[PDB]
RNA sequence: GCGAAACAGUACCGUGAGGGAAAGGUGAAAAGAACCCAGAGAUGGGAGUGAAAUAGAUUCUGAAACCAUAUGCCUACAACGUGUCAGAGCACAUUAAUGUGUGAUGGCGUGCGUUUUGAAGUAUGAGCCGGCGAGUUAUGAUAGCAAGCGUUAGUUAACCA
RNA sequence: UUCUCGCAGUCAGACAGUGGGGGAUAAGCUUCAUUGUCAAGAGGGGAAGAGCCCAGAUCAUUAAAUAAGGUCCCCAAAAUA
RNA sequence: UUGUGGUAGACGAGCGUUGUAUUGGAGUUGAAGUCAAAGCGUGAGCAUUGGUGGAUCCAAUACAAGUGAGAAUGCCGGCA
């Protein structure tokens, strides 16, 4: 093509934005649960735990 | 879609009728009067416009009542004051405002609305038999 | 960042008897003081890894698609002498070939001073070297002009 | 006049040359379209329908109703769905409904 | 009509100003000047100056009768007031608002000064729809 | 005592409705010039037909 | 590079506040109250969109039954006159509009006599 | 955006250490409203200036809330999250459309997020408007998708130009 | 509804019928199991009700037939014996 | 044919904005911002015109986000 119609070849993927929007959820809850460190900042406790 | 239901608009009609309830059951007369005022019996009824017809009753002090409700049913009136309630029996009301008791019963049988305030004031119930409301030429009949 | 703060870490408010928010800091990002946790920083890569095989394949494809073009005519040594350091001759040549609005690019490898001296009076005229031009400038060139001798060597370059 | 005409799945009482509204028929404006699913015309009574009597309407316009912005929200829950409905209609009148 | 009388940010509480100028609105100049000259409120003198200036301007600048003019409308536009800190018990401070407002009145000498606004609005809508239809005239 | 919630503007209009003021008396000076208030001494320093003080 | 969030957000607030129209006092000057009123109005609109059909049907039945009673029968009797013999597709509303042209619905009544 | 767009580490606070703010915009050029009127004047209204003075020194534009004003609607017997669907009546003629504005009345109806066993709740928080305001980046690994290359594969780090 | 990979979420559940235990066959009580409802789904009837009875609703329509449930009036619909 | 009750949760597909890269246009006979209107969409939205206003903006394709504001007795300013 050229730099007036350039398009990918279906190279475009979704992005789970945890901060914005409500139509796909992905907002306040942001898929982290409702309680515990997993639902809080600096979660994901040590893999060996 | 819609059929565009035609209904009367800005129209008024209020005929006059009268009966005598000497020895007649209260309930039937009451429901017939409710039908007359609410306009269910009419076939062009419009709720938000004129509904009722002027109503007069003569000699409402000879009502009949089955059973011992004269000493079984009691009517109460409690004022805003503490303990300000008075209770009256059926036989006592027979020499008291039974016409106003009929008034209250039929207004209770009407739908609750501010039109009911204007509906019920068209009812003129008299314990006696003589009044000047006959000057409007009420239609004498039965089952009103 | 949050290291740009000024003052102590003392609480501006009291632990109790406060009918307001927590507000345990002085120059919070949600406060007017600022200091957002996120923002552009001058330490990212801004580039990634690519392989020469695909680059050469794409470059050869662009060479093919530009040889398929019309206004890609040959250039040689004779007109380098026939042109001078004067901008006049270049403009006369462009007018005689209606290359005014065209973005035509010139290819240089002998590094003639006359060519590089010119191509500065219009926003569409410029000259580039064979090893100093990439796929974009090859195709943004919009039917450029290329030398003659080097092409066979360029054939080996894919 | 008086004529009961069943358009779509709803009945309408019409008289001589009355412009009224029904569901859209997906037809060019200006033509004449006949309907036979007609009852109660010319003081004639049929049980399912009537024969020898048909209606002939002309199409005047195809329009839409207002934006029916149906919005569904559930209190204290993560659900808020918005939509705007514009439903087509045809304005038409009968010309020479036969009896 | 014309000959409005503006005034920029005189110290006055708008609450009392609205009431006093609604008392004085509607009537003519003299029959109202005499009554406002005896108004027990302090705001009257400040408004008195404004109305004397207004009638003087109407007579001089506009050449109107002045006698048949009357107060068509009063408005007391609130301007940026003052805010001052006063110490208060238990070690507190209180921000008291010193109130001032812009005073301006309208003078009318006709059965009008109301319809012309309607005509202007109708003309505005007329040119709006003219532009809309000229856009719709595109072929 | 603080309110449960802030008072409405129409409630403010109701509060100030009965706070509306009226006019006051007026009287033409039977001896002096321009109008004055009833049962008052005129700017001419006199009660009606009663010179008692200088105007200024 | 930073982006200012004034213009599009302002337009969004403008259109949302313009969605709310026909309200009293402090109900068309704030985002929250306007949004709540819009949602309640939409729910009311749908519920009323069904209840209007229900109420029209109820009123049609009421006045049709009144017409039958002044002609001397009840609502259920007329159904038998149609359902049990030669069912017709006549609408209750249309039979109710037949009152506007009287002495014609009575022709139907005398026709369905059985 | 350096705290500092300026007389900014300023004013101010705290004895002292120390803490620590904000605020820009005339007009092409002041050609900065001579002069007249009301007043004591600021100022306000005219004239003039300037293309233009809703460009007059509160001098780029002047939103929302807030306040004052008036065209029309209706209302002082009215039990109502102030709204919805019908609906007379009143006033006009419209982003040309079975028009709008408003709604006497009829039909119906107890907010928003959080938390949960459930919140219309006498659970929680919000006076309001406007602006600001929280999933990025570096490195490493895993997986998916797409592409290139490949049959003794693919790939260059640092670095040199 | 077997299996591999990926995101999960989750051990505060509640209630109703039934089998129980404790408790006092008292509990809008507790703890186990079965079926069902709400959470996680609005409505109709029971007058009002999260859990009861029907069922699972794209939207629009001024259609009907019906289900649980009801036909003296308030509130649409019956009377006969 | 199944269908379109819907939490957390997940997949699918879009819209708007800022700036950049190419490509194109419009602009005191008038750009943005701005309000107003009885417009157009399955949606993030899309326009036209009026006037305040007086200088740059927009169309389509991609590129990267300090890219999307109702709550946090969120922060500040102002107003009750």
């Amino acid at each position: 093509l050229n730099q007036l119609k350039s398009v990918p070849k279906a190279r475009n993927h979704k992005t789970k934005t945890l901060g914005r929007g409500h139509g796909s959820g992905l907002g306040k809850t942001s898929g982290r649960g409702q309680k515990g460190q997993k639902a809080r900042k600096s979660g994901l406790t040590r893999p060996g735990f | 879609k819609t059929s565009m239901l035609t209904k009367e608009q800005a129209n008024k009609r209020r005929q006059w009728y009268i009966v005598d309830a000497a020895g007649l059951v209260l309930g039937k007369l009451a429901v017939k009067a409710a039908d007359l005022i609410r306009g269910k019996n009419k076939v062009d009824f419009t709720p938000n416009q004129d509904c009722g017809d002027y109503l007069i009753i003569i000699n409402s002090d000879q009502v009949v009542l089955t059973g011992n409700k004269k000493e079984n049913e009691f009517w109460y009136h409690h004022s805003q004051y503490i303990g300000g309630i008075k209770k009256v029996s059926g036989r006592d009301m027979l020499k008291k405002q039974s016409d106003k008791l009929v008034y209250n019963a039929v207004k209770g049988m009407l739908p609750d609305n501010r039109l009911s305030r204007r509906w019920i004031t068209k009812v003129h119930v008299f314990k006696g038999d003589k009044h000047n409301m006959e000057a409007q030429k009420p239609t004498t009949l039965n089952w009103s | 960042t949050k290291g740009e703060v000024r003052g102590g870490g003392k609480k501006p408010y009291k632990q109790k008897h406060t009918g307001k928010a927590r507000q345990g800091s002085t120059r919070n990002p949600h406060f007017v003081g600022g200091g957002i946790v996120f923002g552009p920083k001058p330490n990212r890569n801004y580039s990634l890894k690519l392989n020469k095989k695909a680059h050469t394949a794409a470059l050869h494809t662009v060479w093919s698609e530009k040889l398929a073009s019309d206004n890609t005519h040959l250039v040689d040594q004779n007109l380098f002498n026939k042109t001078e350091g004067k901008t006049k001759v270049m403009m006369q040549f462009l007018k005689s070939a209606k290359l005014l609005d065209k973005n035509v690019l010139f290819v240089v490898n002998t590094l003639n001073t006359n060519l590089e001296q010119s191509t500065s009076n219009i926003k569409n005229v410029q000259v580039k070297h064979l090893d100093k031009v990439s796929v974009r400038d090859l195709m943004l060139a919009n039917a450029l002009l290329v030398e003659k001798e080097v092409l066979k060597a360029l054939e080996g370059k894919f | 006049m008086h004529a009961i005409v069943v358009c779509g799945s709803k009945q309408y009482l019409v008289h001589e040359n009355d412009t009224f509204f029904v569901e859209k028929l997906e037809a060019p404006v200006g033509k004449e379209i006949q309907l036979d699913k007609v009852l109660m015309l010319d003081e004639k009574i049929g049980a399912p329908y009537l024969e020898k009597a048909r209606v002939v309407c002309v199409v005047e316009k195809h329009g839409l109703q207002r934006k029916v912005n149906v919005i569904k929200h559930i209190s204290q829950k993560h659900h808020l769905k918005k939509y705007g409905h514009r439903q087509p209609y045809t304005k038409l009148k009968v010309v020479r409904f036969v009896h | 009509m014309i000959a409005f009388a503006k005034q920029f940010r005189v110290r006055i509480s708008p609450q009392k100003a609205r009431l006093v100028c609604q008392l004085i609105v509607g009537k003519k100049t003299a029959d109202a000047q005499n009554i406002l000259s005896n108004t027990p409120k302090k705001a009257a003198t400040l408004i008195a100056k404004l109305l004397n200036s207004a009638i003087a301007n109407a007579t001089n600048n506009h050449g109107m009768n002045g006698d048949a003019l009357y107060v068509f409308e009063c408005v007391a536009n609130q301007g940026p007031s003052m805010k001052r800190t006063i110490p208060r018990a238990k070690g507190s401070s209180n921000m008291i608002t010193k109130r001032s407002s812009n005073l301006v009145v309208k003078l009318s000498d006709n059965p009008n000064e109301r319809q012309e606004l309607i005509k202007q609005q109708k003309a505005l809508v007329k040119k709006r729809v003219e532009g809309q239809q000229k856009a719709k005239m595109a072929r | 005592a603080v309110q449960q919630r802030r008072s409405s503007k129409h409630r403010r209009d109701k509060r100030r409705s009965h706070d509306a003021l009226t006019a006051q008396a007026l009287s033409v000076c039977q001896k002096c010039g321009k109008k004055k208030l009833f049962h008052r001494v005129c700017s001419c320093g006199m009660y009606g037909d009663l010179r008692v003080k200088k105007a200024y | 590079m930073r982006i200012k969030g004034g213009k599009q957000t302002r337009v969004r607030r403008k259109k949302w506040l313009k969605q709310a129209s026909g309200s009293f006092g402090t109900r068309h000057a704030s985002y929250k109250v306007a949004k709540q009123t819009v949602i309640q109005a939409a729910k009311y609109a749908y519920r009323d969109r069904r209840n209007k059909k229900r109420d029209f049907r109820s009123l049609w039945i009421l006045r049709l039954n009144a017409a039958l009673r002044e002609q001397g029968m009840t609502y259920s009797v007329f159904i038998n006159l149609l359902k049990k013999h030669n069912i017709e597709i006549n609408r209750k509303v249309l039979s109710e509009l037949a009152i506007k042209e009287p002495s014609k619905f009575n022709l139907i009544v005398q026709k369905v006599k059985s």
